[PDB]
């Protein structure tokens, strides 16, 4: 494995939920589909439309475990159209993903999107 | 600090008894034993004959039944397909189960791109196939049949001796794949009625890069030989033979034949402890495979919720291997639990546990402690545990 | 033939704590114990003679494996600590 | 900008498919209902995309990439028309063009499993 | 203390639950020990205070006062 | 007391080295290489592939065309039989020579009898081959050409490189056993245009029941997997890589390289001091192929009016080898002989030397000392010699 | 390499010939067909019918040099009737010949029965 | 370096010289002699360096060789009588 | 005797004739002889007269006189 994915691993960021019935909470709930891969990504987003928290919870393998923690801490402290522009193979390269384990950045985009878009779609 | 080893399945370390028994042969007797004119060629044959004779008495056979290959797949490639392609003329119809290994299910697969018909016999939640099936299954042009003595992966165990006597009733050749099971239960060729049998060196602690394949000389059984050269092994395997190796075979099957008994009381012990240990803390945990037809050996369980790689990533500190498709280079999904009618969730989350020869029981606390530890810690991170705790069901899920 | 029993016992034990490997140490020792206490009621002397030939021929082949293990050895395993 | 490509399938239906410059034959096939596996998703890691080309397009295909060539020794009942259909993109030469799905893939499906699509 | 180590390896390899363990009781008699069990707690000895027991001590050694007379000594 | 061992053609002793590389292996290194996700599968894994890169390094190759096999037996297979299998659409034709060695020979033969045409090409009297013939061989649908590097009965060198222009020429797929040839002679496979070759394990000092064959990536050569399963090695052979014997294959491999033109110069000189012991003291000794295109260290003489078999009995105390059909098992006279255009009973005579890395001058010189003795007794004992005395 | 067959070898009894223009001598001169093997040989009878003397020369393997020594030394002190019941199983019992070897003992019979044939076409 | 170089030398010639096997004994032997003669006229300090922890590594090799020989080792040869 | 065996030993080793040796020639000077060819033949004086010069001995041994003297000595 690569230290970088067992970091994100073995100290994962941001581990927990948040109240998904609440106006300024956004849930993203995705699967893969080559695998049994599953993220569930939340976010805060306060009245300036800055998130000022976000949080998983990931069934699935250590990739994938790192990419949710990755994709946590980094739309952390972003707005939502930053946030959009957060892409898979971001992800893939800072976490040095062979081409097998891709599935997990491209997992960790789409939770992030559909996070974003439950948002907007309760905004 | 090195891993505790629990992937027994995979390979096996190497007896000492056997290192011993091959070291002078990797030192001193380097001759080859094809060679008819002088004191090297002939010791070197004399050590290959001794070696045969162990293989043939562990597995209560004929010593001239017995043709050394270079493993497991080697010798199920040669069964297979020399098989089909011997009887060929009258004989188009083969015969297998959808839990077998891979070596057989690709011979299969390419011999039915060589025009043969295949029937992947399905088996039963308790991972055992049916005899009915079988029965019915067989043709009036059915050539071989081919089923395992022990599952790789869930460690079940087939009614070997009754599907012998259905094929030589139906008169059917019967071939069994017994590298999981040499060594490890009592095999009788004749008991049985077994026609052709796959050895695996390096699964009984013997070396690697060597195998056996046991063929019935009477009734006599012909199969067309896959690799050309010299006439070496009857005609059957042409190529030097690898005399330290097959010594080596040969140590590890009389050390087998000799500690069996032990071995099997040794593991059952632990495999038992092992299993109510990981049960009785552990909720919604689920054994693969019926334990009334179990080699104890071979233990696979399901963590639900909690995903196999994850779960390997955790235990750092032991190797063991999982089902899952994340660990496969090509994403493959566990066939073999897909046969035996695992869900999907589950069968991405099933921990295979290998009990040998040299597992202790401080290895065995060790490694279920760990496992509790880490599938609480991972059950606290699976947002599946936490839509089955508020009732979800798990019933929408966007898999884009 | 009490003396050259338990000799040799002794020796066995001895030469079976030596092993650079976890699990042919324990593995060994293990086996030793085993093995005497399933032959300790043993009466026919032949029978016993037989069996202390064994013993001795696997005291040998510990010899050997014991000192090549300990020209190549490794890391010690993580429960070892 | 309109290509059409056919595809057989492995039972031989001979299903026509009206595809766009620049598409992806898997993520076409896959639209189509063509039970092609690609399990990786163009990854370049399972070579379950494997398809057999027609001849009179295969040589107007761009030569295969080194990576292609290794994926492609993975995959079972391999052609000297072989191309991973994750790697193809359409082209307005390749009008006609005929890609039929192999017998067997990679990935073990002896019980006639089919993947869910991908 | 010493003797208190040697009654601890005495108890540790016999299983007699450290309380029968007295300056007076066999191994064979009073405690529950062959002569198999006997090497092993000798070599155990061995191995705690870092020595090597002739035979002639050795067959000596078969009482805890024994084995702990023998520490003491050397 | 053990006689000498001169049969380095047959198989080779271990080197103290690479038994002491495989050790490791064999007792604390003993994971599966494809075991994925824990540090004894890693470990092998790294082991194997540093014993690939071992190997390409020595044959001038790239590492990820080395394919792990049991063997040159299982090597010659998989180049035979793969290519022919895999190109059968369009070539049904493969060429060879009449001195290769029994599996090339017998894997074409179970192709001819697949539906395949197998041309052999005959060679001189020096045992190489013609290039004239071989060019006026190739046809339209040729598949494959074999000709192995250096021959394991005579020790005649074949010319690899104007076979590989050729081939590449005609746009052929050419294949080489160098199962004698590698760690002993220079090997660089793109200046000899070479597209698959063997190699053997226990031929170059290394462990018995692994080998090697080389598979060129560019342009790509393809082959029809044998062994089916799991698919290792690329695909192209199924089955656990053997770690200990790859270990030991890729050390053998190392050492060959570091000590090829020392042992070359030692054998060599070895060599001349053999044959000109022998023919100045024995009349009627011819030498089996050519002296200008010979690798010194595979010696084949012929011992005229002596029977081959015979004199290997009277050399009791050194390990030799014939070409009598006395020594066959099925009476089978020397094909090679044959096909060089021995007489036949000069090629009951014939006697293979074999001189290697650890033959010493006093091993040598005894057995000169043998086989003068016993040649000059067996021809005393020799009607044939009586005859030839006689004038008749 | 059994035994005996190392011993006639090592220790070959009457090697060397006689002379061919004698009328009271025999020559056998034979070959092997699958192989190079090639034996001569020789005998001398006398007044009374009694063959006092034999020879031999082989161009051959050991197992061959044995069977001509064998029945050379098994043909001397015989008549020219029990030289003729010499048969090659005899030779081939005796020297314990493997299926491969019994060439040998059928060209050393073959040798025999020449030279006896050749005696009385002299005679 | 010289005094080192002389010392290495020795040590090695009298390690291989403990070899049980005829081939290796005479092998090693020669090979360490025509190798110290070959590299005698070496300048660079780097070069003979590495040329003196080759010579360690292969010291160590034959050191457990060696030994492994003397544990398991077979008859002499015929011409060492 | 001995030192003719010490004659014969450093000529078969220096490959001298065995006439040059004599009891003042030098090792290296008179003599055809580098540092390694002087390890060898103090290695041969050990191996034939059974013992174990020192370093400090074996470095005083640099003529045949030395290597006489050493040897008569021990
Ligand atoms: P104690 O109270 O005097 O009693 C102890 C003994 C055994 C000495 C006593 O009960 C006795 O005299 N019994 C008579 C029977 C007897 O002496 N049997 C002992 C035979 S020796 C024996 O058991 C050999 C077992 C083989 C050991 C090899 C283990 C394998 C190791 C290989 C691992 C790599
Ligand atoms: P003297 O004045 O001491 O002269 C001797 C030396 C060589 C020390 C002197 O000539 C000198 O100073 N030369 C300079 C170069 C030098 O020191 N070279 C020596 C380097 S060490 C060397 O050559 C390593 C060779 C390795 C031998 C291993 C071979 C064994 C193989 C294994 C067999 C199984
Ligand atoms: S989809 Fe896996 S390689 Fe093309
Ligand atoms: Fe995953
Ligand atoms: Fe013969």
């Amino acid at each position: 494995y690569h230290k970088k994915v067992v970091d994100h691993y073995e100290n994962p960021r941001n581990v927990g939920s948040l109240d998904k019935t609440s106006k300024n909470v956004g849930t993203g709930l995705v699967g893969a589909p080559a695998c049994g891969d599953v993220m569930k990504l939340q976010i805060q987003v306060d009245e300036k439309g800055k998130i000022v928290d976000a949080r998983f919870k990931t069934f699935g393998c250590g990739s994938a475990i790192a990419s949710s923690s990755l994709a946590t801490e980094w739309v952390k402290g972003k707005t939502v159209e930053e946030a959009l522009t957060i892409k898979n193979t971001d992800i893939a390269k800072e976490l040095c993903l062979p081409p097998v384990k891709l599935h997990c950045s491209m997992l960790a985009e789409d939770a992030i999107k559909a996070a974003l878009a439950d948002y907007k779609l309760k905004q | 600090l090195r891993p505790l080893y629990m992937d027994v399945q995979a390979t096996t370390p190497l007896d000492p008894r056997v290192l011993d028994a091959m070291l002078p042969y990797l030192i001193n007797y380097y001759g080859n034993p094809h060679s008819r004119t002088h004191a090297y060629g002939w010791e070197s044959e004399a050590a290959m004959e001794r070696a045969r004779q162990q293989v043939a008495s562990l597995i209560g056979a004929d010593p001239r039944e017995i043709i050394f290959t270079s493993g497991a797949t080697e010798s199920n490639n040669i069964a297979i397909k020399g098989v089909a392609r011997f009887y060929r003329s009258r004989k188009k119809h083969l015969i297998t189960t959808q839990t077998e290994h891979k070596c057989v299910l690709d011979s299969c697969r390419s011999l039915e791109a060589e025009g043969f018909q295949v029937t992947y016999l399905p088996v039963q939640k308790s991972g055992i196939i049916d005899l009915k099936e079988l029965e019915a299954a067989i043709q009036p042009d059915t050539s071989l049949v081919s089923v395992m003595t022990v599952n790789n992966e869930i460690g079940v165990k087939q009614p070997i001796a009754e599907i012998g006597r259905i094929c030589s009733s139906r008169k059917v050749y019967f071939h069994t794949d017994a590298a999981q099971a040499v060594g490890k239960i009592p095999l009788d060729v004749n008991d049985m009625k077994i026609d052709l049998m796959s050895i695996s060196g390096h699964k009984i602690y013997g070396p690697k890069g060597v195998g056996a394949i046991y063929i019935r000389r009477r009734p006599r059984v012909r199969v067309e030989a896959l690799q050309s050269g010299g006439g070496q092994e009857r005609g059957m395997r042409s190529g030097t033979v690898p005399t330290p190796l097959v010594v080596g075979l040969g140590a590890a099957c009389e050390v087998a034949q000799q500690e069996m008994e032990y071995d099997h009381k040794r593991i059952s012990k632990l495999s038992e402890r092992l299993i109510q240990n990981i049960m009785k803390s552990l909720p919604d945990v689920v054994m693969n495979g019926d334990p009334k037809h179990h080699y104890p050996g071979c233990i696979n369980l399901s963590f639900a919720y909690v995903e196999g790689e994850s779960l390997l990533m955790a235990l750092k500190d032991v190797a063991l291997s999982s089902g899952s498709a994340c660990t496969s280079a090509s994403l493959e999904p566990s066939y073999v639990l897909r046969a035996i009618g695992t869900d999907e969730d589950l069968a991405h989350s099933s921990i295979r546990f290998g009990i040998g020869r040299f597992t202790t029981e401080e290895e065995v606390d060790y490694t279920v402690e760990k496992c509790i530890q880490h599938v609480k810690r991972l059950r606290e991170m699976s947002p599946l545990w936490e839509m089955v705790q508020d009732g979800i069901d798990l019933k929408s899920i966007k898999w884009t | 033939s009490r003396a050259q029993v338990l000799a040799l016992y002794r020796a066995m034990l001895r030469e079976s704590k030596r092993f650079s490997a976890y699990n042919y140490r324990t593995y060994a020792v293990r086996r030793i114990r085993d093995a005497f206490r399933e032959n300790k009621n043993v009466k026919d002397p032949v029978e016993i003679q037989t069996l202390v030939n064994k013993a001795k021929r696997d005291l040998g082949v510990i010899r050997r494996q014991v000192h090549i293990g300990q020209l190549y050895s490794t890391d010690k395993l993580i429960i070892e600590n | 900008d309109v290509v059409n490509v056919v595809f057989v399938d492995r039972s031989g239906q001979r299903i026509p498919v009206s595809g766009r410059v620049g598409d992806n034959v898997l993520h076409l096939a896959q639209r189509h209902g063509v039970d092609l596996e690609g399990a990786c998703e163009a990854s370049l890691a399972c070579s379950t995309c494997h398809v057999y080309v027609s001849e009179d397009h295969l040589d107007l295909l761009p030569p295969p990439e080194e990576r292609e060539d290794d994926m492609l020794d993975m995959a079972p009942l391999l052609q000297e028309n072989s191309r991973l259909g994750c790697q193809i993109v359409l082209t307005p030469e390749l009008e006609g063009a005929e890609f039929t799905l192999p017998k067997i893939t990679r990935n073990f499906y002896v019980d006639g499993h089919v993947p869910k699509p991908h | 203390t010493i003797e208190e180590r040697v009654k601890k390896i005495i108890g540790e390899q016999l299983g007699v639950k450290q309380e029968e363990v007295t300056n007076n009781a066999s191994f064979v008699e009073d405690l529950g020990a062959d002569s198999l069990d006997t090497v092993e707690l000798v070599m155990a000895l061995e191995e705690e205070f870092d020595t090597e027991i002739p035979d002639e001590e050795a067959e000596k050694i078969t009482t805890v006062q024994a084995a702990i007379d023998y520490i003491n000594g050397h």
